[PDB]
């Protein structure tokens, strides 16, 4: 039950921002390890009854906040976009030189970026089954397709009459680097010819984005939404 | 021969006199050589010999961190034990806890222990194997089934058998001009008359260390038990030890009782009279 | 050096 | 659990006139931890006296050394009062260099 | 430092996955197995605190101590193993834990019958909009990676309906070149 506050976080280079961590398991230690492609879980910062007991970062910018109880808060000033990383939040019951486990949490996802003009939603489109696929193999893939979209900060789900399902879905497990300034990210969904020939059946592949809060000003402001697309069963 | 370091903890909560008061001391063999004291102004782990003082700063600053540490562990426990035994944060209670390691002549692990107390009564023990505990009461039951999840034995016994080793062997050469030297006791006799037919003769054993020592009384060659009173061995406060054995004797026949003194110090033991 | 365990009693 | 306390005065080393020492009150056996000792010179308190760590023994009652510099003289009496939860007053034990 | 190996590890489903992880800080005294699934926290597997070994279902972790040394068996594996794991050590009077680089384990499912396809697919709201579907293809089997700016082919995605399969998606030339193996 960490909390991590914000799940994904876009900063300019140069400005300053606060990674929420909270806990309210009464657990008296808690650390942050930083996620980056060469270092999967690199300890930064450690603390037991809210003291700082080691430290293992280079940087004086980050200054974990430990006075309130139940959170140890990370401070980050001066962001540069050598920062860029999935920020983890942990703790354990016992103090650190005692812990039998560490938890978790979600982690904080930092992108920091020299120009948040930059910063765009996906177009997110549908891709119909094959005739041959469903004459062949008696199954039904449906292809979801999130293109242009700025920086990595996107979660994909599918949406079966309402109700998000997770069987028969294959989701890439990476975003892939269409251009500079762009990614894109492919997902499909199988089902059965007969749940797809039932046009009370209805598909829809949802990417939600993660761009700037109402914080962040802007002169259309690609805020977090979620953008759909949608197709129903056909009998045929 | 075998020498030893342990440590000894005492947390007491003190309703109206703020938060526990907690008390920590470092011994190798009978000398102590740290102390951390909440209550002090340093809120620093402070030297008590001279060859600990040959320890860096990183050395004095993780021992303060890791003792501190501690004391907070010893705050929460004092809460959770209260509850335990349903007792009211109004009165003032006491964990003591000690632990240490032996190592023997060749400088190789011999034994570890840990032994804690509340309220001074037995709570919960390392036992001998350092691969189980010994809960005591009820509520040191609970603790034993956290400590048995966490695998606190297992954690402890790494801590014994390793860094406990290595710093006693490092201390014991440090310190080797003082810790690894016997100080023979300076013996004398007193007579006191208590009665115009009764005396009392007192053994004496000054500046001996360490503070193992033997005092025995004999009359005609032949040990004395009666009337005896022998003193609980004392600190001379420059790292030495002080003890006396006394007997009363029927006045006249004062020179029919020796005196017997064993010590580590001394190549045969000496045999006083009056 | 100090080393007792300090899981929660 | 109620302990009461042992109590030994005596000096570091053997008391000489106008030689510097140091007077000791040697408190052991006892439990609770709180325990009030006074170092007494012709009946009066002394300041400055210290005490060592407090440190405990195998039954788990405690025991502390409180010391003061002094200079025994022929005319000057030293004692040591102690008061603990088990005592109903103060005890004193006046030092015998005789001992 | 924790050094694990190998780097990436590639098992059939119903194989033994054995990984390694080695100390060089000679006062380590516990070890950590925590995994992580791609997009998800780590999570601990499995832990050992002193020379021996612990068996947990189908995981068993080993402890030499004396050689710094602690691997992880997997047995019987399942594709839902796939993940990143990681060692962790930590030092008596050390006060976290320190992690390794990882392994990338990957388990491929078994396909009994494998009926390799390649299929068109439209979207409905943008003419010239299609992209190829390779489909129900061997886990053995090699899906090509691309080189050419505007067109992307993606790696293989196992999905379950038992009913197993891989797939791959490839957009911008026609479909069944786009998947041809070279080398």
């Amino acid at each position: 039950k960490i909390i991590q506050k914000p799940k994904y976080l876009v900063a300019v280079t140069g400005s300053e921002k606060i990674l929420i961590c909270e806990q309210y398991l009464g657990h008296n230690a808690m650390y942050w390890y930083r996620q980056s492609a060469k270092k999967p879980l690199e300890f930064m910062f450690s603390y037991s009854y809210q003291k700082l007991m080691d430290n293992q970062t280079a940087s004086s910018r980050f200054q974990p906040q430990s006075s309130k109880k139940n959170h140890l808060d990370l401070q980050i000033t001066a962001l540069k976009p050598d920062d860029s990383a999935t920020y983890f939040c942990a703790s354990s019951q016992d103090r650190g030189d005692s812990a039998e486990t560490l938890y978790f949490g979600s982690g904080t996802r930092l992108t920091v970026l020299e120009d948040l003009r930059n910063v765009t939603p996906p177009k997110v489109s549908l891709f119909e089954p094959s005739k041959a696929e469903i004459a062949n193999k008696q199954k039904a893939t449906l292809v979801c397709l999130a293109r242009g979209f700025f920086p990595d900060h996107v979660e994909l789900s599918w949406w079966v009459n309402g109700k998000e399902v997770h069987s028969g879905v294959c989701t890439d497990p990476q975003a892939y680097k269409e251009s500079n300034y762009s990614y894109c990210l492919s997902s499909r969904l199988r089902v059965s010819a007969t749940f797809w020939h039932n046009p009370r059946n209805h598909f829809r592949c949802q990417v939600q984005f993660h761009g700037l809060s109402e914080e962040d000003k802007w002169p259309p402001k690609p805020v977090t939404q979620n953008i759909s697309a949608e197709a129903w069963g056909r009998a045929d | 021969g075998s020498h030893s370091m342990r440590y000894f903890y005492t947390s007491v909560s003190r309703p109206g006199r703020g938060e526990p008061r907690f008390i920590a001391v470092g011994y190798v063999d009978d000398t102590q050589f740290v102390r951390f004291d909440s209550d002090a102004a340093s809120q620093r782990m402070e030297p008590r010999a001279p060859w600990i003082e040959q320890e860096g700063p990183e050395y004095w600053d993780q021992e303060t961190r890791n003792v501190k540490a501690q004391s907070q562990t010893d705050r929460v426990d004092l809460g959770t034990l209260r509850g335990y035994y349903n007792q009211s944060e109004d009165g003032s209670h006491t964990i003591q806890i000690m632990y240490g390691c032996d190592v023997g002549p060749d400088g190789r692990f011999l034994r570890g222990y840990r032994q804690d107390a509340y309220d001074g009564k037995d709570y919960i023990a390392l036992n001998e194997d350092l691969r189980s505990w010994t809960a005591a009461d009820m509520a040191a039951q609970i603790t034993k089934r956290k400590w048995e999840a966490a695998h606190a034995a297992e954690q402890q016994r790494a801590y014994l058998e390793g860094r406990c080793v290595e710093w006693l062997r490092r201390y014991l050469e440090n310190g080797k001009e003082t810790l690894q030297r016997t100080d023979p006791p300076k013996t004398h006799m007193t007579h006191h008359p208590i009665s115009d037919h009764e005396a009392t003769l007192r053994c004496w054993a000054l500046g001996f260390y360490p503070a193992e020592i033997t005092l025995t009384w004999q009359r005609d060659g032949e040990d004395q038990t009666q009337d005896t009173e022998l003193v609980e061995t004392r600190p001379a406060g420059d790292g030495t030890f002080q003890k006396w054995a006394a007997v009363v004797v029927p006045s006249g026949e004062e020179q029919r009782y020796t005196c017997h003194v064993q010590h580590e110090g001394l190549p045969k033991p000496l045999t006083l009279r009056w | 050096v100090v080393g007792a365990v300090g899981v929660g009693k | 659990i109620q302990r009461t306390p042992k109590i030994q005065v005596y000096s570091r080393h053997p008391a000489e006139n106008g030689k510097s020492n140091f007077l000791n009150c040697y408190v052991s056996g006892f439990h609770p931890s709180d325990i009030e000792v006074d170092l007494l010179k012709n009946g009066e308190r002394i300041e400055k006296v210290e005490h060592s760590d407090l440190s405990f023994s195998k039954d788990w009652s405690f025991y502390l050394l409180y010391y003061t510099e002094f200079t025994p003289t022929e005319k000057d009496e030293y004692a040591c009062r102690v008061n603990h939860v088990t005592l109903s007053q103060p005890k004193i034990v006046k030092w015998d260099r005789d001992m | 430092k924790v050094q694990q190996s190998p780097e990436s590890l590639i098992v059939p489903e119903g194989g033994m996955a054995s990984l390694n992880c080695t100390s060089s800080d000679r006062n380590v005294d516990y070890f950590w197995w925590y995994r992580q699934h791609s997009g998800k926290s780590p999570k601990m597997l499995m832990s050992i605190f002193s020379n021996g070994e612990k068996e947990e279902g189908r995981f068993t972790v080993h402890l030499n101590k004396a050689s710094l040394h602690t691997s992880l068996h997997i047995r019987d594996s399942q594709p839902s193993d796939s993940a990143l794991y990681l060692c962790a050590a930590r030092s008596s009077g050390s006060w976290q834990l320190i992690f390794g680089s990882g392994t990338q384990l990957t388990v491929m499912p078994d396909i009994q019958n494998p009926e390799p396809a390649v299929y068109q697919l439209k979207d409905p709201r943008s003419q010239d909009s299609t992209l190829c579907l390779f489909t129900d293809f061997d886990s053995q089997i090699n899906v090509p990676k691309t080189m050419e700016s505007g067109t992307f082919i993606t790696d293989k995605c196992v999905l379950d309906m038992d009913s197993k399969s891989n797939g791959a998606i490839a957009w911008s030339f026609t479909c069944q070149d786009i998947f041809k193996e070279t080398n």
